[PDB]
Formats: structure tokens, C-alpha cells, sequence
């Protein structure tokens, strides 16, 4: 088997330089090759460079030549990429790929990635989310059912997990993608639906965990009549 | 440099229907063109690397052909788990160029949205900011008008929207919008409302709440 | 010390001369010992005519004579017919049967 | 169990059309009135001498194919013949085979890395005949099918296939496809209340036969010169 | 306003085929997708078919997709819907509607007028 292991979340100010890693394992390291790719929240793919660690040869895209460098060392069994002139547009998910397609008739296409590293470039600073619940009214019920939820605001940096703590209580839970404020802070929304026989009395509690610092935040939602 | 395009940009068909797509490139070639199966934020799966060629492990469910500047890519059958975006890639030369994408999804009968609105709370207003959310749940089409009607008057240019992908379990789709205001502008008005109209709905729907209650 | 790269890339480009261009080459090897020969080169190289003397070859069967349409009913698996004392009376056409 | 073979077992020797002619042919033939091995399928490994004559009578296609080889194992070359629902598949594989190959699970072989492959149309209360010869560097097959113990009526076998394989064949076995049986080779000859089906095995010998050709080039009678 | 009305329909024998016609005037027809709707006697409304500019075939509902076909004429504002091998189930009142939103992907049910179609 062949596998790739990537680092955790990394963030830096604009105009800086950053180091990233891609740990390779399994089989023989000398027979593998590594490539790097970037994936935004819906923009097209970008390919940074390519290296053959056994032989040390590398090449680049015109967009990233000069400003980016790759080094890989067998002894540490990981591949490295060097980045410079970071800017806000670099905020995306950064992936490392293995190009095994060079020695068996399969040519110049990857078939293995790691777990992917999310990256962000902003002037903000790390801090936890701000959460506030809402109070639906009984007159607002629809078809004998109602919904409750929470909004997550003012957290940085990502990734962020928004959910309800545990159990089947999560029935009818529904969440939507994140948005980024002009101040440099992320946001999220969540909702859960409840029938008449369980709304209010169930005492629903929304939860958030800012795993870059592993800070847990929770809040209660209460209807009214 | 090499540039390419894909047409059409989106496909919709029922479960088990045949699907086909085509990709165009700048220069005429007969090999060294690839195809990919990609989903939002997920890893592509390789199906074709050279014109009409595939590896061990590629399912027989995919195929491709063509010559010159136009190459076709066909899928024998569609299922809900296949909701993804097909892509063409080319590597005759080092400046690898990647396709414009073609969405593929599931056709279904019209589903009426479940409509609800999301009035503010006190802790929200104490921060100086005000916002309200209007949600449409499990409706088929890509968008349905979510109109803010503060004081029974239409509003525009002051809301944010978020979107979900098609639900593979039942091929439905959801949408919502979020109004934003300051507490002063919030209290300048008295009645809040959101209106929804939809293809499967009998008539326009209005949901509202008031500052005095 | 050196730890060289055992392979190398041709890096073909227009600036290179004919001695450094991508010749796609195929080479064939053949075997002939203990041969129930399954591979044969020559094609049909065939022509036909009837009602006059002609030297004829039918998958071999070298002979001379005049060929005319027959009325004998050959079985599907039979190729050539013989009269009394093994005289080749009729032959099935390899192409038209 | 043994039973006598009637004039059955003759075949067209040399693909040459002859009409109203008596031809003295010296080839491998099944001697007239020879006692032949009789088995009930309602499949042991049997020696493959200079020739083998095979026949079967059944209504639900229990007999489905044959298998041959020098050692009849992966240690050397081997040949397989099997009839599918719509096609007959032939391969010379040297594969390792099951103790009692059963087809339904497809319990036929343990491993296959074949070298020669071929496919053609299928063979199809009904009486079936097969003959196998290996005089030259090829494997020859003859067969015939008629509606219907071996009847006393006459029948001449027509050539069916002439495979260009020069492997050593000394042992052979028959494939069975009863309605139900175990999915593993750990047992044999059990699994269902199969109907009345049986097959016969007869061995050819060097013999001189006088074959009678009618006006249409079909063999209608034969004489065994040593009987 | 976006006025629209039908023509045709009426009485036909079961198992036959007939054409339903719908037309408009005084306004541009291209900037909206043109759809169709159905109501069985006393039953709720139900979408039938719709046509678009690109001409990439059409879109239909479950009850009508495998039997019926739809078409439109952008240069004359005339749109048509085909009925094939009518059955007792399809005896109903049909509506001609505009997907009343400029160059829009979805649709909004603005039915202009309707007529009855019945099987003898
Ligand atoms: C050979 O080709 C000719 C012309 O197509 C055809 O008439 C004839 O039947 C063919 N014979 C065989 C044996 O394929
Ligand atoms: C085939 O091989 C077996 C096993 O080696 C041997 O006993 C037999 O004599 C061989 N037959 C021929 C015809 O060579
Ligand atoms: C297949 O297996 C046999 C052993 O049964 C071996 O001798 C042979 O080299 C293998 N490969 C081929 C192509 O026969
Ligand atoms: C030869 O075949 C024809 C046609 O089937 C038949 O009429 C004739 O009787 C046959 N010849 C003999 C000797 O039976």
C-alpha cells in the first residue's frame, strides 16, 4: 500500500513565506513521486510544481516559478513545498499528490493524494466564535412542525465544526456552507426541525468546536408563545 | 497556450438514463487527452488519460472517443450517487490545461418547498447588528424567489445567500437568504415579512412577524 | 558521491536535429521451430475464369483443366471431390464456396 | 458397467467428397460390437489412448464439456472444452482442475493462465456423439446429434473442429452440470434428484473399414474387416 | 401584463391524438420559458411540460413525459402541446402559463387561460 500524510491547518499574514509538508509512507520511498495541487471553494484547480525525490529533479508552472520551491528528503520520508508572496487569494485547500504514473506505462497522472491542508491568508487574528440563538413563536409553526437553529460568527481561523452535541437528537438537523466577512472573520449557519410534540420541551442545544484551538461553544434555543 | 472548453455545461437526467459529453481543445490531436470525475471539494477520479484508453480498476461504466479537436466522453448509466462534475484534461505538452466542467445531476418531479422565516433575538440586537433569515427547504429547481418585504415593502441589496448541493438521497435541493441591518434601521421598521412562490406551489406564500409581539 | 539518475528525458523540441527527435519504433521477432504454423504472410492473390484451359491452384491442389459449374451436392464440411481411383472431379471455390 | 457398441462410432475420415463409391480406409476406428464403459450421471479421470469415443443421452443437458491433459494438472499443459448458455469456449491452459468439476458457482478450475483461446457457436431423450483424435499436431473433434442404451441404428459422424494444438493428451474427464450440487470441490456426485442421464466411453483402435458412400456423399454403412 | 390564452381541445375519441394550441401577442415571447399545467375535475394543479429557447429537447412531468411532446415558436408567439392515445385519466382542464421571470432558470406559475379536453 501507498499513502500520503499532510500537515495541519496553516495560516500566515499577506506577503510572507510558508513551509508545508507531505509525508509519504508504504512500499519504497525511492519509487514514488510527489506533486502539489490547490483547491479553492469552487474555483478551478491550480497545480504548483512537481518533484521526483529519488533523483531530485523538479519543474514548475509559469504562474508560480521563482516564488515557490519544492524539496523532498527520503530520510524524513516526506516532501516539502516552499511558498512566498502569500496573498488572500491563496485561501484554499492545499493538496499533495503522488505521481506513480511514470514506470508502468501509466503516464503523467496522479492516483493518490493525502488528506489535504486548508490554508488562509488574512490580516485577522485567531479567536473563538460568537454564537446567538433564536426564539421562534408558536404562531409561526407550519404544518404542526417548527425549526430552531443557531448562527456562528466572528471566528478565525478555520476549519470549524458546527453541529448538535450527540445522539438521535440530531434528527432533522441541516447546515449550510461558510461565508467570509470583509473584516477577515468566517461565519456559519445551522438549523434543526422539530414537531409540535417535541419543540421547546426537548431543550435543544447547538454546539460549535473551533478545532484550530479546540475551543467548544454551545448555546440553547427556546421557542415562545 | 493550449485552451479547451466543454459543452454543454450541465446535464440532468433520471436514474438509469444515458449520458454523454464532449470536450474541445485548441489544437488538433489524437492522443494525450484525459478525463476526470470531480465533485465540489473532493478528489478527482481518473477514467481516461489518452484518447480512448484506461487503466486497470477503471469501471466499464465510462468511455470516450474522438479525433481532431473534439473528443466525446460517454457514461452508460446514471445514479444519484454520481452527482458530480465531469472534466477533461490535456497533457500533450507541459502547460497542462484543464476543462471548464460539466455538471451532471438527477431529474425528478416538482417538489414544493417547505417555507419558514427566522426572526431575530434580543442578544443579537444588543450587539448593534440585526439580521433575519428566510429558508426554502427541499425544492427541486436551482432557485426560487426569496423576497424581503419589510413593512410590506420589497427590499433588495441588503441580504446574503447560501446554497446546498442536490441531495443524493431524494435529489431535492434547498435554499435560504439572510437579511442584514443595523439596530437603528431594524427598529425604524415595524413589520418583517418574506414571500415565496414556486413551480409546484398553488399560490404565492407570505410569512411575517412584527416588532410589537 | 554521484548517485546519478539512471534514466534521462529526451526533452524533444524543434531546436533539436533529426538525431534527437521522437522516432516511434516497432521491432518484430519471429519463431519457426516445431511449427503447426498459425501465422502466414501471403494474401489470396487470386483470379478466376471458366470454360477454357487454365492452370489452377485451390489451397494447393495444383492441377490443370477446365472449370465449370457443377450439380453435385457437396456437404458443408467437404472441400474437394474425387471420382473413381482418386481423380479430382470437383473442387469447392474457397471464396464463393 | 459395460455394454456392447453397435456399428455406431464411424466418422468421415478425410473431408473428400465421394459418391457411389466403396472406400477402404485404414484409420483409428471404434471396433464393431466392442464392450464400452458405461457410467451414470444421474466423472472419473480416464486414460486417453490413441482415441476416445464419447456419447450421451439426456433431455436436460447434464453433460456440458470435456477436459484433457497429459498429467491433467497444473504441472503440464492441458485442454478444456465447455458449452455455455449461448457459446462454447475452448482453451489450452495447463490449468489446475477440480476433483469433480461442476458447472451451474462455476466450479471447474482452481487456476488458469491459459495460452490459447477460442470461441464458436454452441453444440445445441436426445442422443449425442463425440469423437476425439490426436494423430497429428492438432486436436480433432467430430460430433452428431439425433433424437432417441446405444441404439442399433447407423450414423456417421461429421467433423466439427480441427484445433491446431500439439499438446500431450493422455487423461481426460467430463464436466457435469446437474441442477444442484456443492459449490466447492470437496464432494462429488450428489446434490439433486437428477433425471435419467448417462454417458459412454469407447476406445478407438487401428482398423481397416470399408465405407459406403451414397449418391449425395453421405456414409450409409460400413464394414469392420477384422470382426 | 403577460397575457396568454389557449385554443383547440374539445371532444375526441379515446385512444386518439389531438393538438392543443396556445398563443400570445403584444409582447416578447423569448424572455420567458413557456410551460403547461393540468387539473383533473376538482383536483389540484399539476405541471405537464415546458419548452426553452436552446432547443435541447424538452422537459415533462412524470404522467406525461413518455406520451406527450411540446414545442414553441419564438418568432410568432405560438406554442403547442401534443396529446397521443388519450385515456379516461387525461380528461381534465389544462392551463397555459408563462415561467414569469426574465431569462430565469426556475419558473413561476402564471397561468393565463385554460380549456377543457375530454374523451368520449
Ligand atoms: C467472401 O466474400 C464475398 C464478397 O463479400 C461473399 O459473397 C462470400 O460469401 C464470402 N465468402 C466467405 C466464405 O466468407
Ligand atoms: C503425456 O505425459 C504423461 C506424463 O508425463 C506421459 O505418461 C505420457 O506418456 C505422455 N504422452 C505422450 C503421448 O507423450
Ligand atoms: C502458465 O503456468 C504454467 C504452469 O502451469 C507455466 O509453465 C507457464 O510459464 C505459465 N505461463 C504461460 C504463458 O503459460
Ligand atoms: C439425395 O438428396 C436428395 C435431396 O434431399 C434426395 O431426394 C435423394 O433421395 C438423396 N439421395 C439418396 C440416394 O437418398
Amino acid at each position: 500500500q501507498v499513502q500520503l500524510v499532510q500537515s495541519g491547518a496553516e495560516v500566515k499574514k499577506p506577503g510572507s513565506s510558508v513551509k508545508v509538508s507531505c509525508k509519504a509512507s508504504g512500499g519504497t520511498f525511492s519509487s514514488y513521486a510527489i506533486s502539489w495541487v490547490r483547491q479553492a471553494p469552487g474555483q478551478g484547480l491550480e497545480w504548483m510544481g512537481r518533484i521526483i525525490p529519488i533523483f531530485g529533479t523538479a519543474n514548475y508552472a509559469q504562474k508560480f516559478q521563482g516564488r515557490v520551491t519544492i524539496t523532498a528528503d527520503e530520510s524524513t520520508s516526506t516532501a516539502y513545498m516552499e511558498l512566498s508572496s502569500l496573498r488572500s487569494e491563496d485561501t484554499a485547500v492545499y493538496y499533495c499528490a503522488s505521481l506513480a504514473s511514470y514506470s508502468s506505462g501509466w503516464e503523467d497522472v496522479f492516483d493518490i493524494w493525502g488528506q489535504g491542508t486548508m490554508v488562509t491568508v488574512s490580516s485577522a487574528s485567531t479567536k473563538g466564535p460568537s454564537v446567538f440563538p433564536l426564539a421562534p413563536s408558536s404562531k409561526s409553526t407550519s404544518g404542526g412542525t417548527a425549526a430552531l437553529g443557531c448562527l456562528v460568527k466572528d471566528y478565525f481561523p478555520e476549519p470549524v465544526t458546527v453541529s448538535w452535541n450527540s445522539g438521535a437528537l440530531t434528527s432533522g438537523v441541516h447546515t449550510f456552507p461558510a461565508v467570509l466577512q470583509s473584516s477577515g472573520l468566517y461565519s456559519l449557519s445551522s438549523v434543526v426541525t422539530v414537531p409540535s410534540s417535541s419543540l421547546g420541551t426537548q431543550t435543544y442545544i447547538c454546539n460549535v468546536n473551533h478545532k484550530p484551538s479546540n475551543t467548544k461553544v454551545d448555546k440553547k434555543v427556546e421557542p415562545k408563545s | 497556450d493550449i485552451q479547451m472548453t466543454q459543452s454543454p455545461s450541465s446535464l440532468s437526467a433520471s436514474v438509469g438514463d444515458r449520458v454523454t459529453i464532449t470536450c474541445r481543445a485548441s489544437q488538433g490531436i489524437s492522443s494525450w487527452l484525459a478525463w476526470y470525475q470531480q465533485k465540489p471539494g473532493k478528489a478527482p477520479k481518473l477514467l481516461i488519460y489518452d484518447a480512448s484508453n484506461l487503466e486497470t480498476g477503471v469501471p466499464s461504466r465510462f468511455s470516450g472517443s474522438g479525433s481532431g479537436t473534439d473528443f466525446t466522453f460517454t457514461i452508460s448509466s446514471l445514479q444519484p450517487e454520481d452527482i458530480a462534475t465531469y472534466y477533461c484534461q490535456q497533457y500533450d505538452n507541459l502547460p497542462l490545461t484543464f476543462g471548464g466542467g460539466t455538471k451532471v445531476e438527477i431529474k425528478r418531479t416538482v417538489a414544493a418547498p417547505s417555507v419558514f422565516i427566522f426572526p431575530p433575538s434580543d442578544e443579537q440586537l444588543k450587539s448593534g447588528t440585526a439580521s433575519v433569515v428566510c429558508l426554502l427547504n427541499n425544492f427541486y429547481p436551482r432557485e426560487a424567489k426569496v423576497q424581503w418585504k419589510v413593512d410590506n415593502a420589497l427590499q433588495s441589496g441588503n441580504s446574503q445567500e447560501s446554497v446546498t448541493e442536490q441531495d443524493s438521497k431524494d435529489s431535492t435541493y434547498s435554499l435560504s437568504s439572510t437579511l442584514t441591518l443595523s439596530k437603528a434601521d431594524y427598529e425604524k421598521h415595524k413589520v418583517y415579512a418574506c414571500e415565496v412562490t414556486h413551480q409546484g406551489l398553488s399560490s404565492p406564500v407570505t410569512k411575517s412577524f412584527n416588532r410589537g409581539e | 558521491f554521484n548517485c546519478y539518475f539512471p534514466l534521462r528525458s529526451y526533452s524533444f523540441r524543434p531546436t533539436y536535429g533529426v538525431g534527437h527527435q521522437p522516432y516511434r519504433v516497432v521491432v518484430l521477432s519471429f519463431e519457426l521451430l516445431h511449427a503447426p504454423a498459425t501465422v502466414c504472410g501471403p494474401k489470396k492473390s487470386t483470379n478466376l475464369v471458366k470454360n477454357k484451359c487454365v492452370n489452377f491452384n485451390f489451397n494447393g491442389l495444383k492441377g490443370t483443366g477446365v472449370l465449370t459449374e457443377s450439380n453435385k451436392k457437396f456437404l458443408p464440411f467437404q472441400q474437394f471431390g474425387r471420382d473413381i481411383a482418386d481423380t479430382t472431379d470437383a473442387v469447392r471455390d474457397p471464396q464463393t464456396l | 458397467a459395460y455394454t456392447n457398441s453397435f456399428t455406431r462410432g464411424v466418422y468421415y475420415p478425410d473431408k473428400v467428397f465421394r459418391s457411389s463409391v466403396l472406400h477402404s480406409t485404414q484409420d483409428l476406428f471404434l471396433p464393431f460390437f466392442s464392450n464400452v464403459t458405461w457410467f451414470h450421471v444421474i466423472n472419473p479421470v480416464l486414460p486417453f489412448n490413441d482415441g476416445v469415443y464419447f456419447a450421451s443421452i439426456e433431455k436436460s443437458n447434464i453433460i456440458r464439456g470435456w477436459i484433457f491433459g497429459t498429467t491433467l494438472d497444473s504441472k503440464t499443459q492441458s485442454l478444456l472444452i465447455v458449452n455455455n448458455a449461448t457459446n462454447v469456449v475452448i482453451k489450452v491452459c495447463e490449468f489446475q482442475f477440480c476433483n469433480d468439476p461442476f458447472l451451474d458457482f462455476r466450479v471447474y478450475s482452481s487456476a488458469n493462465n491459459c495460452t490459447f483461446e477460442y470461441v464458436s457457436q454452441p453444440f445445441l431423450k436426445n442422443l449425442r456423439e463425440f469423437v476425439f483424435k490426436n494423430i497429428d499436431g492438432y486436436f480433432k473433434i467430430y460430433s452428431k446429434h439425433t433424437p432417441i442404451d446405444l441404439p442399433q441404428g447407423f450414423s456417421a459422424l461429421e467433423p466439427l473442429v480441427d484445433l491446431p494444438i500439439g499438446i500431450n493428451i493422455t487423461r481426460f474427464q467430463t464436466l457435469l452440470a446437474l441442477h444442484r450440487s456443492y459449490l466447492t470441490p470437496g464432494d462429488s456426485s450428489s446434490g439433486w434428484t437428477a433425471g435419467a442421464a448417462a454417458y459412454y466411453v469407447g476406445y478407438l483402435q487401428p482398423r481397416t473399414f470399408l465405407l459406403k458412400y451414397n449418391e449425395n456423399g453421405t456414409i450409409t454403412d460400413a464394414v469392420d474387416c477384422a470382426l | 401584463q403577460v397575457q396568454l390564452q389557449e385554443s383547440g381541445g374539445g371532444l375526441v375519441q379515446p385512444g386518439g391524438s389531438l393538438r392543443l394550441s396556445c398563443a400570445a401577442s403584444g409582447r416578447t415571447i423569448s424572455r420567458y420559458a413557456m410551460s403547461w399545467f393540468r387539473q383533473a375535475p376538482g383536483k389540484e394543479r399539476e405541471f405537464v411540460a415546458v419548452a426553452r429557447r436552446s432547443g435541447d429537447g424538452a422537459f415533462y412531468a412524470d404522467s406525461v413525459q413518455g406520451r406527450f411532446t411540446v414545442s414553441r415558436d419564438d418568432a410568432k408567439n405560438t406554442v403547442y402541446l401534443q396529446m397521443n392515445s388519450l385515456k379516461p385519466e387525461d380528461t381534465a382542464v389544462y392551463y397555459c402559463a408563462i415561467d414569469s421571470d426574465t431569462f430565469y432558470s426556475g419558473s413561476y406559475d402564471y397561468w393565463g387561460q385554460g380549456t377543457q379536453v375530454t374523451v368520449s
